[PDB]
């Protein structure tokens, strides 16, 4: 069985907002399924649960706000009056059935990003990092820069130089933009950076011969 | 208090069904939806089914009564004529022939004709004294009738004990892994629910006259008390009534032994006896079953009998009731009594309502539960409680240990 | 109101056995109580589905017990293998009033020092007359965490600085770290030479360029 999330994108203040849950090789009726976000940097929060028989349990601080649906197929959460404060990672935990009066969550999927600003999207800019006696084997890089949002996929040689890769966490500015670096070695034959934005859709390739 | 260890595995309350249905095939072909039962019995004369027999007063050797309506003595009519040694000769017969097999399950003795303690028989059970009396004025004439009832009473008790004690035995010692008890007994005696300012609270002589009725439980293995309804009675005067019954059903078992009480299978019916064709709504099922699965007893046996079991008409009604009304509540009681037990208790028993003079039941909460039925019949129940009906639960009600998971 | 506490929310053990994360809360909870495992940048994984009970999958020898109001999870067998973050949930369908998830747990692991070694990477054409320059140090294979510090012509700036750090490594507890400092075109026009320093402490490590 599979879950998988969808639905996550960029959004103004004050608006709504719905996500979806999709599953594959069981049915809903025999295993719940409940909504987690997470923060950036901070901890997990339960958004609400879905039973068996349709009922629907949130928190206290989500009431009036959040509502869960089902389908034959498809857990779909929809939200409303955004603010700032809802930028997180939204996942989607199935219960696999250890016990007969509770819920355990065993499958879980692999998260979607809600970013909230009233800004408009941007494309990164990427350039090559490759140092100035030279041995058989040297380190290149590429450097990602100026994304609004995220994540910015980044990969060599069509991934097949799968072997040393180092890839790093992207960091936000006090502009709302974001930044990534990444680094390969190779035995001195150019290397090939691909790098691939969903969000505005755009394939960039790079290659990156030592000075 | 403690309460006994449930007969059958990964069960804490028990169903057992003695009616003569199973002839029927209930509705579109199918013979049996008698899955939630655990003991399925047959009354009639040739059947053989194990789970549940019962030898009524015709069989089981040469039990003797008075034919209450206009009939003859049999077997003399009274336990001082009878041979007691022909009588547990033709029970052995008996019991060879309706057992053959050795096998799990309970058997009954519905004899109930006359009642083995004197003063417990108001008319028109009053022959069995009349009687009683004019045999000594037959073997002695210097007694007077003053003398002569005097000591027609140490010819009935005496008669009577050493009657079923014996018919007992000749059962418990010999078959033992089934289950052996008399119909009917205790009882308290509740006949005053008309009157102004009525509590069935049973009255205080009854509770003494079976109190010294000790001898017996420490003979039979189960009781059999019935929770029978009448509709000449008012909601809280039922109430009051089952209550009052249960809870003495429940006292009379401490005594045969004092850490792992008797079992007792409430011999319940699901009509009216005053209407013996009008069954019980759910409100009626509840202060009757709800009352019991939440007083600590041990299961339910229902009883029938042909006048709603033989027409076809009568099964259509039947598989109705069945797959409406009865099995819903029944998994609904059953699965909130093993919640109960597994999440509050981790199963070291049963739990039993703190204070019983209230209308606290164990029952599923709609707003999450879904008790329902797929294509086939099998019941199927989706969902999982909530922390506030655990937090009623375990304010109202409490636990108490098995007899082996102390 | 049922409030669920976690302490700690990060513990810093070495190689060994180290603490058994807890939870409170305020309402009584049986037994419906599970503990939750994440590395960074990847969904959790479920470890323990009682109070009490394993699942399959957990080599870490882990074992919880409690009930009542307050839980524990005790962590047997922990190595480089075992770093993340940790989390308990109530298992029970919640109530009107709820708050499930907790503060979290940190889990720091003091494995072996290893040495590090500063890569300096100048700014590439296309960069300069973009507007804005760039200047990148990346720190390879070190642990414990370090500082970063700039010397630009004899000036060191204050505002710029950048830093990224990588989730535990899963074969000597390694960690990497990367650096960026970010000025404008006159700025880095009117300098020659650049220098990246990394300080642990007595040893420091140096990387300079200079234009040309
Ligand atoms: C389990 O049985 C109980 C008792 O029959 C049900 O509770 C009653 O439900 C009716 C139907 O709405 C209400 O009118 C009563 O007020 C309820 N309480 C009583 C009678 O005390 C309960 O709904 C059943 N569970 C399910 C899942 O149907
Ligand atoms: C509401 C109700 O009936 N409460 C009963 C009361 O009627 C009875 O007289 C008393 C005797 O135990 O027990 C209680
Ligand atoms: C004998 O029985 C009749 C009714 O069956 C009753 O009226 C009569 O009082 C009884 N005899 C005695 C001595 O009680
Ligand atoms: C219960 O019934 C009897 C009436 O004789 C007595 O024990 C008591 O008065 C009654 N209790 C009541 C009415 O609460």
């Amino acid at each position: 069985q599979s879950v998988e999330e969808s639905g996550g994108r960029l959004v103004t203040p004050g608006g709504s907002l719905t996500l979806t849950c999709t599953v594959s090789g069981f049915s809903l009726s025999s295993n719940a399924i409940s909504w987690v976000r997470q923060a950036p940097g901070k901890g997990l929060e339960y958004i609400g649960i879905i039973s068996t028989s349709g009922s629907t349990y949130y928190a206290n601080w989500a009431k009036g706000r959040f509502t869960i649906s089902k389908t034959s197929t498809t857990v779909d959460l929809k939200m409303t009056s955004l603010t700032t404060e809802d930028t997180a990672t939204y996942f989607c935990a199935r219960d696999g059935a250890y016990d007969d009066f509770a819920y355990y969550f065993d499958l879980w999927g692999q998260g979607t990003l809600v970013t909230v600003s009233s800004g408009q999207p941007k494309a990164p800019s990427v350039f090559p990092l490759a140092p100035c006696t030279p041995s058989s084997t040297v380190t290149l890089g590429c450097l990602v820069k100026g994304y609004l949002p995220e994540p910015v996929t980044v990969t060599w040689n069509s991934g097949t130089l799968t072997n040393g890769v180092r890839t790093f966490p992207s960091v936000r500015q006090s502009s709302g933009l974001y930044s990534l670096s990444s680094v390969v070695s190779v035995t001195s034959q150019p290397v090939t950076c691909n790098v691939a934005h969903p969000a505005t859709n755009t394939k960039v390739d790079k290659t990156v011969a030592p000075s | 208090n403690f309460r006994a260890p449930p007969v059958i595995p990964n069960v804490p309350f028990l169903w057992a069904w003695n009616a003569p249905s199973e002839f029927c095939l209930g509705k579109f072909d199918e013979p049996l939806d008698m899955s939630l039962f655990s003991f399925i019995g047959s009354p009639r004369i040739n059947a053989t089914g194990q789970g549940v027999t019962i030898f009524y007063v015709d069989r089981l050797g040469y039990y003797p009564y008075i034919d209450s309506i206009t009939g003859v003595t049999v077997n003399g009519g009274i336990p001082q004529k009878i041979s007691l040694q022909d009588h547990l000769d033709k029970a052995k017969k008996d019991i060879t022939f309706y057992m053959p097999v050795d096998n799990l399950g309970m058997a009954v003795i519905d004899w109930e004709e006359w009642r083995p303690t004197w003063a417990r028989n108001w008319k028109p059970k009053d022959v069995y004294k009349n009687r009683s009396i004019e045999l000594v004025q037959q073997q002695n004439v210097q007694l007077s009738l003053t003398e002569a009832t005097e000591k027609a009473k140490q010819e009935f008790e005496k008669a009577g004990k050493d009657f079923l004690v014996e018919t007992i035995k000749l059962g418990k010692l010999l078959r033992p892994n089934h289950l052996w008890g008399y119909y009917l007994f205790p009882d308290c005696y509740n006949h005053h629910y008309k009157k102004p300012g009525y509590n069935g609270s049973c009255f205080n002589v009854e509770i003494k006259r079976n109190d010294d009725l000790s001898w017996l439980w420490n003979e039979s293995t189960a009781l059999y008390p019935s929770i029978y309804l009448n509709t000449q009675q008012s909601p809280v005067a039922a109430t009051l009534y089952v209550r009052n019954r249960v809870r003495e059903a429940i006292r009379v078992s401490k005594i045969p032994d004092a850490k792992s009480p008797l079992p007792v299978f409430a011999y319940t019916r699901i009509v009216f006896t005053d209407q013996v064709l009008k069954f019980l709504s759910q409100d009626e099922l509840v202060y009757t079953f709800g009352e019991t699965v939440a007083l600590g007893a041990s299961g339910i046996v229902i009883w029938g009998t042909l006048s709603i079991m033989r027409s076809m008409k009568s099964c259509l009604l039947l598989d109705n009731y069945m797959e409406t009304i009865l099995n819903p509540y029944i998994i609904n009681v059953t699965l909130a009594a093993k919640m109960c037990s597994q999440v509050l208790c981790q199963e070291q028993g049963v739990c039993i309502r703190k204070n019983w003079n209230s209308s606290d039941y164990l029952h599923l909460n709609p707003d999450n539960f879904a008790i329902q039925l797929e294509k086939g019949g099998k019941f199927t129940v989706r969902g999982k409680p909530t922390l506030e009906d655990l937090e009623q639960f375990s304010e109202k009600f409490y636990c108490s240990c098995y007899s082996t998971l102390s | 109101a049922l409030v669920m506490t976690q302490t700690p929310s990060s513990v810093s053990a070495a190689v060994g056995g180290t603490v058994t994360i807890n939870c409170q809360a305020s309402q009584n909870i049986y037994s419906g109580l599970a503990w939750y495992q994440q590395k960074l940048g990847q969904p959790p994984k479920l470890l323990i589905y009682k109070a009490s009970t394993l699942a399959s999958g957990v080599p870490s020898r882990f074992k919880g017990s409690g009930s009542g109001t307050q839980f524990t999870l005790t962590i047997s067998g922990v190595q480089c293998d075992d770093a993340a973050t940790y989390y308990c949930q109530l298992a029970y369908s919640s109530t009107n009033v709820d708050n499930a998830f907790g503060g979290g747990t940190e889990v720091v692991v003091k494995g072996d020092p290893v040495a590090p070694t500063v890569l300096i990477f100048p700014p590439a054409a296309d960069q300069v007359a973009t507007g804005t320059v760039t200047i990148v140090c990346v720190a390879n294979k070190y642990f414990p965490d370090v500082t970063v510090t700039w010397e630009v012509d004899g000036t060191t700036q204050t505002t710029g600085i950048e830093n990224s750090k990588t989730p535990q490594n899963s074969a000597d507890c390694t960690y990497n770290l990367s650096s960026t400092l970010t000025l404008t075109s006159t700025q880095y026009n009117s300098h020659k030479e650049y220098t990246c320093k990394v300080t642990q402490g007595t040893t420091s490590v140096v990387q300079s360029f200079n234009r040309g």
